[PDB]
C-alpha cells in the first residue's frame, strides 16, 4: 500500500543491502552493477508502492583473441581485452597482413558491440 | 565406507590467520560431515562429535574476525581481498550450516562481493589477490587454464551457497549463468583433465554436461576409473573428486564404482602438506556417494 | 507477497525439524534442523535464537545413533 514491495531487479546488478521482506515509505535504496558495467540512472531509487525508475547497467566489451586473429589484427598496447562503455581500442594490423579501410583502427565501445577491423595479405 | 579409524587425526584445532585458520577447519569440518553421512558415528565414538563441534565454532569465529568491510576476505585485515579464499570460505562454510549456527548475512555478503567486484563480462572470476599458501589451492595452483578452473571453483562455491543466498542475493542465477556460459563456450578446449573434472561438476550442477562437453568428460577418464595429469597426485585425488560429484550429479552409476573402488584404493585418509582440497573434495565426495547410494 | 510467504515458511519449517530434533536425538535430525534454522531471515532474529538455544539445549543433553 503506502509503503513498498521489493526492489526492482536489474540485470547485470544487484542492490548493495540486505533485501528487507518488506520496505518502508520514502526510503532510497543504492544500486551497483557488475565489473567494468557502466550504470546510466540514478543509483539511489526512491520508494507510493511503485518504485522509482530503476537504473540500467550499460553492458561493456570484450575483446578476445578469437575474433582478433581471425581478422589478422593485435592491439595497439599487446592486452586488457576488457573494455568499458566508450572507452576507444586502438587496433592495428599483423605482420604481412595491410589494412583493408574496412573500418577506422580505433573503434568504440557502444554497449555490447564493437566494429573490428580487418588486415588482409598481398 | 572407509573406516573411521583412519580418519581420528583430522580432528584438530583451527589456529591461524585469515588462511591457516580455513586449513585447521577443513579436516575437522569435513570429518563431521563425511561421519554424518555415512553413519559411522556409533562405532568410531559419537561422544566426540560434539566436541569436534566445538572446534568448528572456533574456527567460524575466528574466521570472522579476517572478514573485511566488503564482506570479503583476506590473511589479514589490511591485505587486499583474495577471490578464492573467499570462494573457500563459502564453500566450507556451506557445509557448516548443516552442523553449527552461521549468519547468512556473512555468506551472501562475501557472495554478493564475488559476484559484483570480481566477475568480469563474460562470467569469468578473477584472482586478483592470491593467497599465500598456494598449497591449500589444491590443483588450480597450475597456472594453465586458470580461468577456466578458477570460475568453476568460484561457481560450486556458488551453487553451494545457493539454499542459503537465495532469498538475499537476486543477482546469484545471472552470474551463475555467465560463469556456466564461460565454461560451456571453452570447455571442449580444454587439456587439463583436472579443469575437465571441476568444469564437468559445475556445469553438472547446472545441467549443462550434456553431449560432445559431456563425452569429453567421461573420455578424460584413464581405464575409465580416474581424472589424472603428470603432477603431484594429491591434484588427481582432487580432480577424481570433482569427477565422482559430477558423476553423482549425472546419475551415471554404471560409471561410479570403478572411481571409488579406485579412490578407495589410494587409501588416502587426508592429512600431508597443502592437503587441504585434497582432503575436502575426497570426504566431500565420498560422502555424496554413500548418501546417494544406489 | 510472496517474499513474506517465504519469509514465514522457513520459520515453520525450522519450528517442526526443531521439535523433531527434541523428540529424536539423532545426527539427522540435527543436521535438518540446523540448516533450516540458518535459512531463516534476519527479520525472526530474537525466534532464531529461541531456536538456536533449543538445539544447543538438545545437544547438551545428548544424542543417540
Amino acid at each position: 500500500a503506502e509503503k513498498c514491495g521489493p526492489p526492482p531487479p536489474i540485470d547485470n546488478g544487484d542492490i548493495t543491502s540486505f533485501l528487507l521482506s518488506v520496505y518502508a515509505p520514502g526510503s532510497s535504496v543504492e544500486y551497483q552493477c557488475q565489473n567494468l558495467y557502466q550504470l546510466e540512472g540514478n543509483n539511489q531509487i526512491t520508494c507510493n508502492g511503485q518504485w522509482s525508475e530503476p537504473p540500467k547497467c550499460l553492458d561493456p566489451c570484450v575483446i578476445s583473441q578469437e575474433i582478433m586473429e581471425k581478422y589478422n589484427i593485435k592491439l595497439k598496447w599487446t592486452q586488457k581485452l576488457y573494455s568499458r562503455t566508450g572507452d576507444i581500442v586502438e587496433f592495428v594490423c599483423k605482420s604481412g597482413y595491410h589494412p583493408t579501410k574496412s573500418h577506422s583502427f580505433r573503434a568504440m565501445c557502444q554497449n555490447g558491440k564493437l566494429v573490428y577491423p580487418s588486415c588482409e595479405e598481398k | 565406507s572407509t573406516d573411521a579409524e583412519r580418519l581420528k587425526h583430522l580432528i584438530v584445532t583451527p589456529s591461524g590467520a585469515g588462511e591457516q585458520n580455513m586449513i585447521g577447519m577443513t579436516p575437522t569440518v569435513i570429518a563431521v560431515h563425511y561421519l554424518d553421512e555415512t553413519e559411522q558415528w556409533e562405532k568410531f565414538g559419537l561422544e566426540k562429535r560434539q566436541g569436534a563441534l566445538e572446534l568448528i565454532k572456533k574456527g567460524y569465529t575466528q574466521q570472522l574476525a579476517f572478514r573485511q568491510p566488503s564482506s570479503a576476505f583476506a590473511a589479514f585485515v589490511k591485505r587486499a581481498p583474495s577471490t578464492w579464499l573467499t570462494a573457500y570460505v563459502v564453500k566450507v562454510f556451506s557445509l557448516a550450516v548443516n552442523l553449527i549456527a552461521i549468519d547468512s548475512q556473512v555468506l551472501c555478503g562475501a557472495v554478493k562481493w564475488l559476484i559484483l567486484e570480481k566477475q568480469k563480462p563474460d562470467g569469468v572470476f578473477q584472482e586478483d589477490a592470491p593467497v599465500i599458501h598456494q598449497e591449500m589451492i589444491g590443483g588450480l595452483r597450475n597456472n594453465n587454464e586458470k580461468d577456466m578452473a578458477l570460475t568453476a571453483f568460484v561457481l560450486i562455491s556458488l551453487q553451494e551457497a545457493k539454499d542459503i543466498c537465495e532469498e538475499q542475493v537476486n543477482s546469484l542465477p545471472g552470474s551463475i549463468t555467465k560463469a556456466g556460459d564461460f565454461l560451456e563456450a571453452n570447455y571442449m578446449n580444454l587439456q587439463r583433465s583436472y579443469t575437465v573434472a571441476i568444469a564437468g561438476y559445475a556445469l553438472a550442477q547446472m545441467g549443462r554436461l550434456k553431449g560432445p562437453l559431456l563425452n569429453k568428460f567421461l573420455t578424460t577418464a584413464k581405464d575409465k576409473n580416474r581424472w589424472e595429469d603428470p603432477g603431484k597426485q594429491l591434484y588427481n585425488v582432487e580432480a577424481t573428486s570433482y569427477a565422482l560429484l559430477a558423476l553423482l550429479q549425472l546419475k551415471d552409476f554404471d560409471f561410479v564404482p570403478p572411481v571409488v573402488r579406485w579412490l578407495n584404493e589410494q587409501r588416502y585418509y587426508g592429512g600431508g602438506y597443502g592437503s587441504t582440497q585434497a582432503t575436502f573434495m575426497v570426504f566431500q565426495a565420498l560422502a555424496q556417494y554413500q548418501k546417494d547410494a544406489p | 507477497t510472496d517474499a513474506t510467504i517465504k519469509k514465514e515458511q522457513k520459520l515453520i519449517q525450522a519450528q517442526n525439524l526443531v521439535r523433531e530434533f527434541e523428540k529424536t536425538h539423532t545426527v539427522s535430525a540435527h543436521r535438518k534442523a540446523q540448516k533450516a534454522v540458518n535459512l531463516v531471515s534476519f527479520e525472526y532474529k530474537v525466534k532464531k535464537m529461541v531456536l538456536q538455544e533449543r538445539i544447543d539445549n538438545v545437544l547438551k543433553q545428548g544424542l543417540v545413533r
